[PDB]
């Protein structure tokens, strides 16, 4: 996360962190239930074998509330590809059930038609993660969150050097220096409606981080709502 | 009707037979008034957690 602010205690309870054998975080994720975590497909082969940590706000201090969970199954979308990063979505079923509590709770899964007409039309969404605070800097030990405006597809496709499928969407600013960055990938993009946050995107990619004329690219969750229900067994 | 104040629904709004029908996400129960969404557990999805 470049810019924005640190997440106040309990404000990003649905944030999940993918850890490698170095016990470090490389990609984020979003809690959907006790057994499920939503992430990005391109993260899966970015650590070979990994684990999911929840309820972590500070990676420096052992605080006293985190938790670790192993993945029992990896569900990568069949049409996923590294060339276009299209279908960059995946679900992870843990081996043991996440027990909800402070800083640990799931984001809501919304209904397709409604989400498209009402959540995607809101002015902004909320992105979070333990990603880089600068384009080529180091990751943040502190969990951050940033409010990013929705950008219409045409401006999106145009501002992009790469193809923007209908499975992705733009969010962020054109020149204002705020954006998601390496490390946030797979993390949550939720949208608030009447005090309830719903899952709306998955940090996917971007040409650099918060450059000019570029936005953050996210996996459009509304286009995979049925897929997710399937993946989680109804 | 869903296009004005979300058909007064707390969450999902749908126009059926020329009328509004509200619904809620798992973990919530549609209120008696057919509008509001009542959380059923202590850690309902979408709600920032308090101490
Ligand atoms: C070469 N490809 C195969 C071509 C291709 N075709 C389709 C898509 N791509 C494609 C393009 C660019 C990247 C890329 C490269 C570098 C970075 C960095 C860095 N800090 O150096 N940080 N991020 C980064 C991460 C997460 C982000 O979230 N929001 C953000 N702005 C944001 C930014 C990066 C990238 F996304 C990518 F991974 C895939």
């Amino acid at each position: 996360i470049v810019g924005g602010q640190e997440c106040k205690d309990g404000e990003c309870p649905w944030q999940a962190l993918l850890i490698n054998e170095e016990n470090e975080g490389f990609c984020g994720g979003t809690i959907l239930s006790e057994f499920y975590i939503l992430t990005a497909a391109h993260c899966l082969y970015q650590a070979k074998r990994f684990k999911v940590r929840v309820g972590d706000r500070n990676t420096e201090q052992e605080e006293g509330g985190e938790a670790v969970h192993e993945v029992e199954v990896v569900i990568k979308h069949n049409r996923f590809t590294k060339e276009t990063y299209d279908f960059d979505i995946a679900v992870l079923r843990l081996k043991t059930p996440i027990t909800f509590r402070m800083n640990v709770a799931p984001a809501c899964l919304p209904e397709r038609d409604w989400a498209e007409s009402t959540l995607m039309t809101q002015k902004t969404g909320i992105v979070s993660g333990f990603g880089r605070t600068h384009e080529k800097g180091r990751q943040s030990t502190r969990l951050k969150m940033l409010e990013v405006p929705y950008v219409d597809r045409n401006s999106c496709k145009l501002s992009s050097s790469f193809i923007i499928t209908q499975n992705m969407f733009c969010a962020g600013y054109d020149t204002k220096q705020e954006d998601a960055c390496q490390g946030d990938s797979g993390g949550p993009h939720v949208t608030r409606f009447k005090d309830t946050y719903f899952v709306t995107g998955i940090v996917s990619w971007g040409e650099g981080c918060a450059r000019k004329g570029k936005y953050g690219i996210y996996t459009k969750v509304t286009a995979f709502l049925k897929w997710i229900d399937r993946s989680m067994k109804t | 009707v869903c296009s004005l104040d979300n058909g007064d629904c707390d969450q999902f709004c749908h126009e059926e037979q020329n009328s509004v029908v509200c619904s809620c996400a798992r973990g919530y129960t549609l209120a008696d008034n057919g509008k509001a969404c009542i959380p059923t557990g202590p850690y309902p999805c979408g709600k920032q957690t308090l101490e």
